[PDB]
């Protein structure tokens, strides 16, 4: 119950136009026993539609490929472009403009090495 | 009111801006004698920079087009849009021959058409008030464009002293000498007439235009009709402020302001990067300003011979890069964070140098709005190798014996050859004096 009503409430923060059962709402029985299955067939909704608009037009799956590429490395052919001209930057002792200077060097080097989709790419900041 | 005004003058130079005309008329959606398009008040919006306004329908150019030879201009006589100057106001039915492959044929040929050389550019000015100035649009190369152009570039500073004079110049070929053998004297000539008679000038080497010309459109094969080209698309591009819309930068007395350091330096590299038609394949990628000012950095665009440890061993002060054509350019200060960690550009080590990036829109037109267009106007002290190859290609000749007597019997009798050589060497040692 309660995170049935949880997860119709995460839909409002992608916006109402994926709340509310579509016939569901003509349910309503007097019996004891059996109101368990009308709270199934609310959790088993709510808990995969969430994930279809997701998936669908915020690309969850587009995203999390991608940080997986980013902090394990996956394809290590942008890195060799991305990790060489970083750690040239630093060398001397770090200040707070030294960040900015890598994160100049990061997307100069994005565009070079052509990954994908580079303004998908471009989500990157570098702190130090 | 900001009125400059074109002096083609030459054989070449009647022809590098044959078709400086012909892409401004393009762009401005007209006629030679109507209106074809809504494009002549919507994409030019400023329309007397070069033109003058409307009279009949028409914009009568600020053009004018004496030359020696009269087979050039017979060239402009017959074009469907040879009656887009006037056949009559704009050039003489026909010129005097010369000699007249010498400097000293067009030299003399202005010391008796004096009075009409200095008045059939009055009679251009009458849309104008106070005037911009004036434009050579000639050619060092042959006899005729370098003679009478070399006379009005002290006549016109010395009677509009702080009018700009400006000759987009453009060197001969100088890998044969019997294409124009007079070429290490006229040039020393002129290149005096560039830095104690002149404002600002443009030298474009011509082995760097053969090296664009044969590389980028793919041929070999380089032919004189694929070099009044790349000629013309660079100096049409770089009054785009003072027509097209633009607040910051909008003189062209703004620009050249800023590139100016010393009265002989001055000498401006240029570059420009299209002259593919693969803009268009190149926008699967997106077509972005985050690329438009890294390609014109980077030396695969150059028109001025130098050698490669010229470009760390010397520096550029003033580098203009104007990028053109709708692209989203709110992030052109994100662009110009990225050429400082290289270091690109080099830059002046006394003080700051300056990178100005500056942008302007163009006409509703297919390639201007599909197709973008950045000019690159450096400033470098890189130029002393022109200078070089001009004294190394000066006494050779020296050494051949010609033009130490067949020179002097056009009208010179008296010797003045190493006064130009002692002039050049104050500027050589200059240029490399000034970034420190």
């Amino acid at each position: 119950i309660l995170s049935t009503g949880k997860y119709l409430n995460v839909v409002r923060e992608c916006g109402h136009d994926v709340t509310c059962p579509d016939a569901k709402e003509i349910t309503y029985t007097l019996k004891e026993q059996a109101y368990v299955e009308r709270i199934e067939k609310a959790y088993n909704y709510a808990s995969k539609v969430l994930l279809d608009f997701l998936m669908e037009e915020e690309e969850l799956v587009a995203h999390l490929r991608s940080i997986k590429h980013y902090f394990l490395m996956d394809q290590g052919d942008f890195f060799v472009h991305f990790m060489d001209l970083t750690e040239e930057e630093l060398k001397k002792p770090v200040d707070d403009i030294i960040p900015t200077r890598l994160e100049a060097l990061l997307e100069l080097a994005l565009r070079m090495s052509t990954a994908n989709t580079d303004p998908f790419k471009d989500d990157l900041k570098i702190e130090l | 009111p900001r009125e400059i005004i074109t002096l083609q003058l030459g054989q070449c130079g009647n022809q590098i801006g044959f078709e400086f005309w012909k892409q401004l008329c393009a762009e401005h959606g007209i006629s030679p004698e109507g209106i074809v398009e809504e494009f002549a008040t919507e994409g030019t919006d400023r329309k007397d920079v070069f033109f003058y306004q409307a009279d009949d329908e028409h914009y009568i150019p600020r053009a004018v087009l004496l030359d020696l030879e009269p087979r050039v201009i017979h060239s402009i006589l017959n074009s469907p849009y040879a009656n887009l100057y006037n056949p009559e106001n704009i050039y003489l039915s026909e010129h005097g021959g010369g000699a007249g492959n010498n400097w000293a044929s067009g030299f003399s040929q202005g010391e008796k058409i004096h009075e009409d050389i200095f008045d059939i550019i009055d009679r251009e000015a009458d849309g104008s008030d106070s005037l911009e100035g004036f434009v050579l649009c000639h050619s060092i190369a042959g006899g005729t464009g370098s003679g009478l152009g070399s006379y009005l570039l002290e006549r016109l500073n010395d009677r509009y002293p702080k009018k700009l004079v400006q000759t987009y110049s453009v060197f001969p070929n100088q890998d044969e000498m019997s294409h124009v053998v007079v070429q290490p004297y006229n040039s020393l000539l002129t290149l005096k007439r560039l830095t104690q008679n002149a404002d600002c000038v443009v030298v474009l080497d011509n082995t760097a235009l053969n090296r664009i010309a044969t590389d980028r459109l793919h041929i070999q094969n380089p032919s004189f009709s694929q070099i009044n080209q790349l000629v013309s698309t660079i100096m049409s591009a770089s009054t785009t402020t003072l027509r097209y819309p633009g607040y910051m930068n909008n003189d062209l007395i703004g620009l050249i302001a800023s590139l100016i350091p010393t009265p002989r330096l001055h000498f401006l590299m240029t570059g420009y990067t299209p002259l593919t038609t693969d803009q268009s394949v190149a926008s699967v990628r997106k077509t972005t300003v985050l690329d438009v000012m890294r390609r014109l950095l980077q030396p695969k665009n150059v028109m001025v011979s130098t050698g490669r440890d010229r470009q760390t061993n010397h520096c550029y002060i003033a580098i203009l890069n104007i990028i053109q054509g709708e692209v989203d350019p709110t992030q052109v200060h994100k662009s110009l964070q990225r050429i400082r960690e290289r270091k690109l550009a080099n830059f002046i080590p006394w003080g700051p140098a300056s990178i100005q990036v500056a942008l302007s829109r163009k006409s509703p037109y297919l390639p201007s709005a599909h197709r973008v267009s950045g000019l690159m106007m450096a400033n470098h002290t890189n130029i002393s190798s022109l200078f070089e190859r001009t004294c190394r290609q000066y006494d050779k000749l020296r050494k051949r014996e010609a033009f130490l007597e067949q020179f002097r019997k056009e009208d010179i009798f008296k010797d003045n050859f190493d006064e130009l050589d002692n002039s050049r060497e104050i500027v050589q040692q200059l240029i490399d004096e000034y970034h420190a």
